[PDB]
């Protein structure tokens, strides 16, 4: 007992529903990705700063205290 | 020969000086301010 | 339509019940993600505008 | 007592000079660094 009809609709709709759902995360993961990659290429930038700035100072400890 | 030596104190013992402590002062605020803007790239890397 | 396994249909829509609704918290998940995404980015802008600003000001006033 | 003097200039000069290469490398770090991070906005 529990309406044959009735649960193959729910069925239908559940896939359905399952379907778009799916589809929802993938663009946002998608979103995401891109998100990530760009702010890996920002931190890759910023860490060429960081070594050209660390290099500069180094070389100035290296030019006035020996 | 006072013209000629005394010339000479009066900018390699002054100028010269001068100019050479305002540049360790620039140094110094330039050197600060490199510092602590790549303390700010660090702690956005963190 | 045709006839079908009620018993295995009635299995079939609850697997359906818990795939969806792990779906849909794998969405909420991921969204929020790119939400915590845009405002550390927004943020972090900021921040960058403020730099940008401190070095105007010890470069342009020397 | 020409040279006496004449030294100081060459050592005084020396040193403000190098200063000066100094802060030329940290201004020009400085812009490198600015015009980086002004890139991140555009
Ligand atoms: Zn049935």
């Amino acid at each position: 007992s529990h309406d044959c009809a009735k649960v193959d609709l729910e069925n239908a709709e559940l896939r359905r529903k399952l379907i778009r759902t799916k589809r929802a995360f993938e663009d946002t993961y998608e979103k995401l990705r891109m998100a990530n990659k760009a702010k890996a290429q920002v931190e890759k930038d910023i860490k060429n700063q960081i070594l050209k700035t660390h290099n500069v100072l180094r070389n100035v400890r290296s030019n006035m205290e020996n | 020969q006072l013209r000629l030596e005394l010339q000479q104190a009066r900018t390699e013992v002054e100028t010269a000086d001068k100019w050479r402590l305002e540049c360790i002062d620039v140094c110094s605020v330039l050197t600060n301010r490199l510092e602590e803007e790549a303390g700010f790239l660090n702690s956005l890397l963190k």
